[PDB]
């Protein structure tokens, strides 16, 4: 079974997810998953064709568990890990505002997503963060966007140039 | 005094700017480097009720023509086969552009702080909903009354099988809504609509009428009447941010990136649909392009905004340099991969080859011969056991997918651009076809992680992908896509299975 | 020239002949139904459904999507064009919603256009008939110009609360419904101003400027909590569903309905004002139309979701409690307006009974659908505290 | 078949080629304006005039006619199809009339259709919104059902008074206006029944049967003089112009306008009834629309005719006097209805003020046009003497 | 229970019958021999608002198609010359039928006593108003966008010049409103609409389509959708008086007179317009006529009314015998008097002559030879000094006008009926072409005093009558009417004046 929308990989993860019966274990698995399989900093590209769908299934379980474990105030203001969402948001924005350059900035933003994307952090705080973090990231990145030659930009990004043609 | 009196839209609009009020958190919810001026005004003085009336009038004329005279004239049938197929792509692909423009303008409405500028964007939010339904209606009408309903009837799901769809989502979906609201406005309004869609829509009606299609002109001409408002919105976006220090720093960079994004896909795709998807020609794409991009937009339109700091895109020259053969280079790929579409394609006939050679000297010696050979190999016949993709494999002509634009390219065969950049980064290979898209990825890697068809289909047999993604006709065996537009000898799923074509990721060859 | 220079393939003999020869003997597929693969909500697939469902290019990782793979271009940082992360609510399929009124663009602008043209006719007949003569001067210059006028800002803010949703909605059917809910709100705000502009034309000295109504809204007491609630719903809510749900199934269902129906619609007639009710009739028609769509999305689709019903009701109960408090405060401050009325206009019993009608309707049409345990008398008692 | 068997000359290659071959190089006349010979009432000839003026084949012996000779077939006895002998009024041209609103069939049904569809929506909003809860039960079960419903027979009667005019009108522009004036009247009658039918659906014991309202109309006392005035304007008048003039510029302008605008449109609101005013808004819009037409025909065209100005004004003043009596008698009998109103509904002061509004509007819009000397004080006094 | 509730047309119509009440003078104001039952019901349960809505929907489609697609296709121009001319007559003549139908049903509405029957007629009153404006619009549109606006733009006055108009007024103007309300109902509904109008309207769209005219089908097919309500009105009219003893005494005679009146004009006129006013043919008129009058009307329709005492008109057999050559006989007269029209006529071309002979054996030896004789003599060339009317005088073939029907006839030349009855009464001569019309005049002389063209134009020189009645085109010199449909060599007023043609009353030859 190797399909696009249905396959053994997806089936396997649905089973593993079905075994996440407590919030803390489920939330930790979701965060680990994001570190292992999302963004260009992912630890591995092995689940490239299915991670988006599997992540969504993992999110579903963490959400249902959180709504059952958290009282109303905490569901609105705490992260699945028990952190005060406002504190995390403000602290991350502070780091972003102190970022010395676009390289530091991109790591702060990308890392924030991997660690706090809903249902970890309440949507209201998470998107407020997207609003503020993205603004600084773009400001830093779009300043003198074309000054660095491609030859040097490739080195800054740290890619391995495999083949060039022209 | 009891004289019959009333109140119109302008009379109410006079006080609309005052509707917004101040409070600490009254600010946009989206990330942006720019600041839209609080006093920005709008060109048209509309209110909800009047907007609805003016669109309602247009609808009545449009649907009246479609349901009465055009149906009585059998207008859905008396269209050239090639064009009936072209409209499956043209109408459904534009539909997604219209659709995402709804969300894009919802985002701009949120960005604007002046009640009048919000209102201008609002009218476009509604117009884009209308346009989505209009494009949907074209496919709906051709499916209901046309010569070949397949594709017209399920493009929303069958478009996911092919590679051409991926690029459309970049320029007409994600490019419209993902990023700085201003960057999106540039892709959508300042570049997308002003440079391409506005002229495109009208051109489509010309090509349509020439090939017997009076359905598309009826709808698209009606769509076009709403564009003035959208152009004003785009121009107004620039005015609203012109007096902010950020504008001098970032505007031209976002504009240049938007221009390249839009041009990268439309330069080759539009010309391809027009020239190859038609029987009767209206005008060579080359001259249509130069007038649109260079003269009208890159000259007249772009010039008017010079006073606001706007400048001609720095990649404009490269764009023109790569433009000439672009669409010709792409049709070779689209036809080679014909089994992955939701429409039927045809090889250029003798009469068409002459036209191509006449308007593009050197066409025959390159593309002409190739098509003649594929014809000889029996690419149109189900019993040949041949698909042009095999020819690319036999002649070591790998086809790559640009990581940023999603536009397919074969650098070893193209007469246009032939550059290829391959990088490895954190365990993944990435292939780029130009220096502008490469910069985009190096600077913003996390923005471009789209998996290409080869990555997703790697190791999969062709017939299985088509079957899984429902690329079959109602009989459950004949393919929707075809290598010819005749009514007999249509390829079946079994004809494809027998080819035993198994996809592989071309980048894996690199060490 | 009489004939023109452009030759058309449908009518040009030579070209049509070429086209006709290339045609097949019959359609290459007998399935002439666009959207045949969409699961119909009703007996047969509707034009509304065919033209709308699946227009949004979502991949399977966003519940109900038919596409595959990541977006081609995302926001700086990595945020997806559309994603599950933009709302707390979860579902088996974001494409399940159906506007019970089946409104796609054409039918929508058609009805509003009819309402616009009839409004113009009504106003020309109202002015020519001199019906303004019997309207109480104080009600007109004070309650219509200042208080009804200030309410335009309430409706305007609710309109604006929909901007993020127009951008983030996870399906075509929901995006279209949301856009229409918002568009009707700006329309009402504009009809309130329309009435003020009309009065300025038929009543010498009546100032159509929004300065007075706006000053009432921004600095008055009667609408203080209403404005605070609206500012919150609009700009402090980043979840597109919390916004639409809280606006339509909490705030506007309680505060909005009370103001429009139990105050202005109920008292205007008592002062010889048949003009304001003409417009409120539209607002109430719009309110009831949107209610059907709101109930379908939040109760039928989300609150009754086969897999996330319990989860979604928990979240909506949470949101109801979150916004019920600010909503009660809004109604409480509004109670202050009753003391401004000429003696004998209405009394505590009438006011209380009218509060109960709104609360009972809200419990029946919204609260009970998600098992929210609302206490009718406690809600009313909290509001009455605002009566001066 | 996919292509069908029938070949059409516009799209068939062979046939179209033959047609194109026979066409001239350019139109055989540059005057492409149909109705170009018609004298425009406004700046430029309108679609309304082009499509209507001169459709009636009158010969020159009927003021304005462009044809010649007698009719081809006449009545037994010799009566002409149409003739000067069917009306006392005379003119230099029967085609001078122009509906100020320029209504030909299309605009007319478009407007009424919009009203029908909005009415439907409004009723669905009203019922869903539970607005019936605040309506006074006595005003509903007694004054809306019995007295408002009885008035439907008054409108129906005025409607029928147009039957002969539909047949005898001496011009197209006049026939169209007349037909629309009458159709709007039956519409009003059917709208009164529509409301009673609606109430019947949302009010458990309300009976929609016309039994009660009919008996009130046929045997009651409040509408005694009203009905007698109607039976006369309809079945005792054989002059199509006297019928339209007296009905629209005398009776309905005084009696009709008082009942609709000064009684129901003025008091219904006081009983928490915004339903009835919704329909009365239509009736008043229609009344004011028709007035402009009535005025243009009898005053601008006939009463001011370059040759029969004096003659016509005399005939109309004669008509005004002839029917002013039955009208005042109608208004008197109606006064007896106020005694049925719950104590404190209105006072003789308000009523007197409402009667002067009607009489003053009538004098300003009709009476003064033909120089008919009417005494507001005496008329009001005569009617006011009906209060019990 | 706050469920969205409303009320529909049927729910109100339920109590419509009770709207009427009893009182001394509650009775029809028009003379009649019958009594319509005051409890008669109507078939369609409509109220004013629903009626408006259903018609409004039809209008939007129609005008939408006309203003949009059809105009974009130049549908007003790409019509055969002969048909462009034929529509000047068809649409305007039909217009008066629609117009008088308004007054007719207005008279019927006054006649009915049952509220529902009145409401039925009322619906038609409004429908006929819509039809008047629809036929007007067709002429308006062809004047605006057609190849020859003259006639289309002023038929309301230029139609008064020719003899064909007189007979049109008899069947579609006076026949509809002058007489016993019931007689008129029979001319209008029972015979006119059920036997001719209904079948004709559709037939017209067929001939129109065959000759390139898509404008007429768009309008006429819409008009046709309203005819079911009028058919019902006609049927209910009979049921309405079936119980009155007077019915058995008068019904069949008013119907027979009604049948003869209508067929007398349409049998020759419609077949003439169809076969001689077109290039492409649909079906031979003899075939069409037989189906309409005998199969459909005389059989099926009249059959269903049998139970109400209705019988086939006694003059039916006579109608069929006089029919065969009727339309061919008339065109000879219409063409001979071409200068009195407001439209351009053409002589049959070679293909048409072959078609006529094939469908009407013997056509060539009579009509064909005559047209060829006239053409060789130069009837199409303005410098010939020849108008076919001169040929009739030369060969002693007087043309008379039936005093009753106004239909022109030439007994000495006719291949069809050739009877002629001439009488003098109180100093006035009268000419009749059949026994039914003669009886009508004898029994009702005061109902038929219509002056004919020879009587009015007696002693007048042709060009003077034309000039006086504005039978000229914009340049004030060229005639609207023409003996050919080509663009060059159009006849002028001077070309006519030079003929020195002076009208004479043909009946005075018996003095
Ligand atoms: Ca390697
Ligand atoms: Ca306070
Ligand atoms: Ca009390
Ligand atoms: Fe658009
Ligand atoms: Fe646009
Ligand atoms: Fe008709
Ligand atoms: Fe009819």
């Amino acid at each position: 079974k190797l399909g696009i929308h249905s396959n053994d990989t997806r089936d396997a993860w649905v089973n593993k997810i079905a075994q996440l019966n407590t919030l803390e274990k489920a939330a930790e698995m979701l965060k680990q998953f994001r570190m292992d399989h999302t963004t260009p900093f992912r630890n591995s590209y092995e689940l490239d064709n299915d991670y988006l769908w599997i992540e969504a299934k993992l999110e579903e379980k963490v959400a249902v568990l959180k709504a059952r474990a958290f009282n109303e105030v905490d569901f609105r203001h705490k992260t699945a890990f028990g952190e005060d969402a406002k504190s995390v948001l403000d602290g991350t924005v502070a780091k972003m505002n102190a970022a010395k350059d676009k390289w530091e900035a991109e790591k702060i933003h990308i890392g924030f997503r991997q660690a706090y994307k809903p249902p970890i952090m309440p949507v209201n705080y998470f998107l407020d963060g997207e609003r503020q973090l993205g603004t600084r990231l773009m400001e830093l990145r779009n300043l003198n966007y074309y000054d660095t030659p491609l030859e040097e930009l490739r080195k800054q990004r740290g890619v391995r140039v495999v083949h060039l043609q022209s | 005094n009891r004289a019959p009196t009333s109140v119109n839209a302008q009379e109410v609009h006079r006080w609309l700017q005052s509707f917004n009020w101040d409070f600490k958190n009254n600010r946009t919810k989206y990330a942006t480097k720019y600041k839209m001026a609080n006093e920005t005004k709008e060109q048209f003085k509309l209110i909800a009720k009047e907007y609805a009336r003016m669109e309602a009038v247009k609808d009545e004329r449009q649907f009246g023509s479609l349901q009465d005279a055009l149906t009585r004239l059998n207008a859905g049938v008396r269209v050239h086969p090639k064009w009936n197929e072209t409209m499956k792509v043209v109408s459904n692909f534009l539909e997604v552009g219209e659709y995402n423009a709804i969300a894009a303008t919802g985002m701009l409405w949120d960005s604007a702080q002046a009640a009048e500028q919000k209102n201008g964007y609002l009218a476009q939010v509604l117009d884009e909903i209308r346009h989505t339904h209009q494009c949907a209606y074209v496919n709906y009408y051709f499916a209901k009354n046309g010569q070949d309903p397949a594709g017209h009837n399920d493009a929303r799901r069958t478009r996911t099988i092919g590679p051409l769809w991926k690029g459309m989502k970049r320029v007409f979906s994600d490019g419209f809504i993902s990023g700085d609201a201003v960057e999106c406005s540039l892709n959508l309004q300042l570049v997308g609509e002003a440079c391409f869609t506005n002229p495109l829509i009208v051109a489509v009606t010309e090509w349509a009428a020439a090939n017997g299609d009076e359905i598309t002109p009826t709808v698209f001409l009606s769509i076009e009447t709403d564009e003035l408002r959208h152009m004003a919105n785009g121009y107004q976006t620039v005015v609203s941010i012109a007096n902010d220090p950020a504008s001098a720093k970032y505007l031209n960079t976002d504009l240049n990136n938007a221009f390249w994004t839009q041009q990268k896909y439309f330069t080759p795709v539009l010309g391809m649909l027009f020239e190859y998807g038609s029987k009767f020609k209206v005008e060579p794409w080359v001259k249509t392009w130069d007038r649109w991009v260079y003269e009208d937009w890159g000259g007249i339109w772009i010039g008017r905004l010079g006073k606001y700091g706007v400048e001609s895109p720095r990649s404009l020259k490269d764009a023109k340099q790569d433009a000439y053969w672009a669409h010709h280079d792409l049709y070779l790929l689209a036809y080679a991969l014909w089994p992955t579409g939701f429409f039927r394609l045809a090889l250029p006939d003798q009469e068409e080859m002459e036209w191509f050679e006449a308007n593009y000297p050197g066409w025959y010696d390159h593309y002409g011969k190739i098509y003649e050979e594929w014809r000889a190999r029996g690419c149109e016949d189900p019993s040949s056991g041949f698909i042009p993709l095999m020819w690319f494999i036999e002649n070591n002509h790998p086809i790559y997918i640009d990581r940023v634009s999603q536009v397919p390219f074969c650098p070893s065969l193209a007469k246009g651009a032939s550059t290829l950049r391959v990088h490895e980064y954190n365990g993944e290979m990435h292939t780029f076809s130009d220096q502008w898209g490469e910069r985009m990825w190096l600077a913003e890697p996390e923005r471009y992680e789209c998996q290409n068809i080869f990555e997703q289909y790697e190791g999969r047999e062709l017939s299985e992908v088509i079957a899984e993604l429902h690329g079959l006709r109602s009989d459950g065996k004949t393919l929707i896509a075809q290598p010819h537009v005749r009514g007999d000898k249509l390829w079946t799923l079994d004809d494809i299975k027998r080819l035993n074509c198994v996809f592989k990721n071309p980048v894996k060859a690199f060490n | 020239s009489m004939l023109g220079e452009r030759r058309r393939g449908l009518t040009d003999p030579e070209m049509a002949a070429v086209i006709l020869k290339a045609l097949p003997e019959a359609p290459l597929d007998g399935n002439n139904k666009m959207g045949y693969f969409v699961t119909p909500r009703w007996k047969r697939l509707t034009e509304y459904e065919a033209l709308t469902v699946y227009a949004q290019p979502n991949a399977d990782w966003i519940a109900g999507g038919l596409d595959w793979g990541d977006w081609t271009q995302k926001f700086h940082g990595g945020r997806p064009s559309w994603g599950n992360e933009t709302t707390e609510l979860r579902t088996v399929d974001w494409f399940k919603h159906r506007d019970p009124l089946r409104r796609w663009h054409a039918p929508y602008v058609k009805d509003k256009a009819e309402e616009w043209r009839y409004t113009d006719r009504f106003l020309q007949g109202y002015s020519a008939d001199g019906q303004i003569r019997a309207m109480n001067p104080t009600w007109r210059d004070e309650f219509i110009n200042r208080y009804w006028g200030a309410f335009l800002f309430n409706e305007y803010g609710l309109f604006n609360a929909h901007s993020q949703g127009a951008r983030e909605a996870l399906s075509d059917v929901t995006r279209v419904s949301l856009a229409f809910w918002g568009f009707d709100k700006i329309d009402i705000a504009q009809m309130i101003q329309l009435e003020r502009g009309f009065l300025a034309k038929i009543v010498p000295g009546f100032d159509e400027s929004t300065a007075v109504p706006k000053a009432e809204w921004t600095n008055g007491e009667v609408y203080k909590s209403a404005r605070l609630a609206v500012e919150g719903l609009w700009q402090e809510v980043f979840d597109w569903n919390e916004s639409a749900f809280s606006v339509h199934a909490v705030y506007d269902a309680l505060f909005g309905q009370f103001v429009r129906r139990e105050f202005f619609q109920r008292l205007a007639p008592r002062f010889g004002d048949n003009l304001t009710p003409f417009f409120i009739n539209q607002a109430q028609t719009y309110f009831q139309i949107a209610k059907q769509g709101v109930q379908d999305l939040y109760y039928n689709c989300l609150g009754d979701d086969p897999e996330f019903s319990d989860y979604n009701r928990t979240v909506m109960r949470n949101w109801t409690g979150k916004w019920l408090e600010p909503t009660i405060a809004a109604l409480r401050d509004f109670m202050g307006l009753f003391a401004k009325l000429p003696a004998g206009t209405t009394d505590k019993e009438e006011i209380t009974a009218s509060l109960y009608r709104v609360v009972d309707d809200w419990i029946e049409d919204y609260a009970s659908r998600i098992d929210f345990k609302a206490d009718r008398d406690q809600i009313v008692k909290a509001v009455l505290a605002g009566l001066k």
